[PDB]
């Protein structure tokens, strides 16, 4: 209905060359979440 | 030695934000080479301008609200963040604006300058919900390239600030979009050509010829390095 | 090399594994088939191109 | 405000975490015929 | 800091920074004749009071968004509780 | 409108055929540029290359010769990697001669005027057989980039004079091509690149002419829109 590939599946190019990726890559859209374990509240450094 | 060089031949322009480009002569191999260096030169180093400060009467920092706006300050921020302004002949300007009643406020209502042209004038900045609700902002815009995050430029300043001027992250790049294909040219002579499509998407505020020829620009004098004896 | 059992302990594994078991593997009918070449630098000259 | 940086935690809804490695530039992310980019890259090789 | 020695509200703040003032008294000290001599030399006053001011915690910024103030029954209000109450009463009125 | 430019601090000099050249670049240039001079130096150098070769008594390349060890597919290997720069003509025909017991070198082709040869130590042949001998005729003609036997096999729609074995034509005098980018610093300014390039060529020419070459051609191919 959507008008998109029924297998999930799609050609790629590689940003830094312009090269196409021999193989199809599975690209879609997932939900991500943010955790309450920031780098910011755990590095620590002493001295003396 | 049998280098047909390019030369720009077409500029479609499909939208206001949307147009393509077209060079036709090209040898064999030289058209994925030029996409592809002109595609990261355009989506790395353009130049533009952005809102960088703004200050609201009666407003002391970002986490508050104001009588008879239906909108956060932050909101206000984000959506001021979005505003699409375009300069000639200075590279920093202050608009104001100034609105009463019920009713949106949008880029409309921005007091009119003379070398200041608002691109998109239905962006929509924030809403009044009461009779006598008021709203006067003085928004500074600047001109630049990159991402430069304000708690950036907090670091490089060397003079105070007063309280109540309201620091706001710069997206300086007038480009969202690049896409580019190659195919086969129509020169009769030699049917072992190809042309160069490059497909743009923007904000207005610039004007893709001018693109490529920076973009080209750009290209040459990093080359002028590697031309030279060493 | 391991103290326990004297194997080594720095070995390969996930991407770097299938990277190379991917670049060692072999077609019937692939492309550039039965060409002779004069040495690995001409290889990576053609696979390059 | 804090905003994300290498060695924050992301994850899914299907038990996949993992901390965030690099910020990658626009122009090298993959991308597609219509040269929009991709967000985020996983490893395939966590799935099975 | 305002005239009640608290900071104003919306000042943006760094490590160090101080939040609000106090001083503590500090009675008999012990100093050494030569720094005695230069500080008589220097001209400064010797104080009765020491600073014992809240500070901003090392590596902590941020804005200032809100200040509270309690005090005694007894001890009489100063001016930025009179202010917040202020505030207070008029979303009161308001609402009435 | 103003970028940092590069300047060539390292020009590590191995051998008259390998050298190493760094630049210490804005973020994101080095992988534009290397990628680029990568391409142009593989697939459009232009240069002189042999191309094909008839020899008598020889049919096709299953055909088996006498009084030479080596088989003819590695006399064709031999031939595909002689370096030959030419001043002149777009064509030139070469004919070698020897007889005898020894290791056929590449001096013992007939000193065609113009033409020269870079490297004289190049074997072709091992001759086992006094009675036995070869007589080659070795065409060079000019051209850019490499082009395999296959697509020209397929392109001789005319016909085929008996006995003809095509070789794998070289014209770009570049061997091995290779970029690496690293991060590099300037007074705190982290965010920035530096490009290593490896370069390997025949004995045509040096390796920073090849470099100039390749910078100048893009250059000239820009030259239409740099305003």
């Amino acid at each position: 209905l959507g008008d998109l590939p029924t297998s999930g599946q799609i050609r790629l190019y590689d940003g830094r060359t312009g090269e196409q990726f021999e193989r199809p890559v599975t690209v879609g859209y997932m939900y991500m979440l943010k955790l309450n374990h920031l780098v910011d509240d755990k590095m620590h450094a002493r001295s003396t | 030695t049998e280098f047909l060089k390019p030369r720009l031949v077409d500029i479609e322009q499909v939208s206001s934000t949307h147009a393509k480009v077209t060079l036709e002569p090209l040898e064999r191999g030289f058209g994925h080479t030029l996409g592809n260096a002109l595609r990261r030169i355009l989506l790395s180093s353009m130049p533009g301008c952005a809102v960088t400060e703004v200050e609201i009467d009666g407003v002391l920092h970002e986490y508050s609200t104001k009588e008879g706006v239906q909108e956060d300050i932050l909101e206000i921020l984000l959506n001021l963040k979005g505003l699409a302004v375009r300069v000639q002949g200075k590279d920093e300007v202050i608009l104001t604006l100034n609105k009463s009643g019920i009713g949106p406020v949008t880029a409309a209502d921005i007091t009119h300058d003379g070398d200041v042209e608002i691109v998109k004038p239905q962006h929509v900045i924030c809403h009044l919900t009461d009779e006598n609700a008021s709203i006067s902002m003085r928004i500074k815009v600047q001109r630049g390239r990159g991402y430069v995050p304000a708690s950036t430029r907090i670091h490089s300043e060397e003079d105070e600030r007063p309280i109540g001027r309201l620091l706001v992250d710069a997206c300086y790049s007038p480009v969202e979009r690049i896409a580019y294909n190659v195919e086969a040219a129509r020169v009769e002579q030699r049917t072992d050509l190809d042309k160069l499509v490059i497909e743009m998407e923007t904000n207005g505020t610039i004007d893709p010829e001018e693109a490529i020829r920076r973009a080209a620009t750009i290209l040459a004098e990093q080359l002028e390095a590697f031309v030279d004896l060493r | 090399l391991s103290p326990a059992n004297g194997e080594p302990i720095i070995v390969p594994s996930q991407d770097v594994v299938l990277g190379l078991y991917y670049m060692t593997r072999d077609c019937v009918n692939a492309k550039g088939e039965g060409m002779v070449l004069t040495g690995p630098k001409e290889a990576e000259r053609l696979y390059r191109s | 405000k804090r905003r994300i940086q290498p060695g924050d935690k992301m994850a899914g809804r299907h038990g996949n975490k993992g901390v965030i490695s690099k910020i990658n530039p626009i122009e090298d992310m993959p991308y597609d015929e219509n040269g929009t980019p991709v967000d985020i890259v996983l490893n395939p090789l966590g799935v099975p | 800091l305002d005239e009640s020695g608290i900071v104003y509200i919306g000042a943006e703040v760094t490590g160090g920074d101080i939040l609000v003032g106090k001083v503590t008294p500090k009675g008999e000290t012990q100093l050494t004749p030569e720094e005695k001599l230069l500080r008589a030399i220097f001209g400064e006053k010797a104080s009765d009071v020491k600073d014992s001011s809240l500070r901003v915690p090392n590596g902590v910024s941020g804005t200032v968004i809100d200040v509270q103030v309690f005090t005694r029954d007894g001890v009489e209000k100063d001016k930025r509780a009179l202010e917040i109450e202020e505030m207070q009463l008029k979303q009161a009125k308001k609402d009435l």
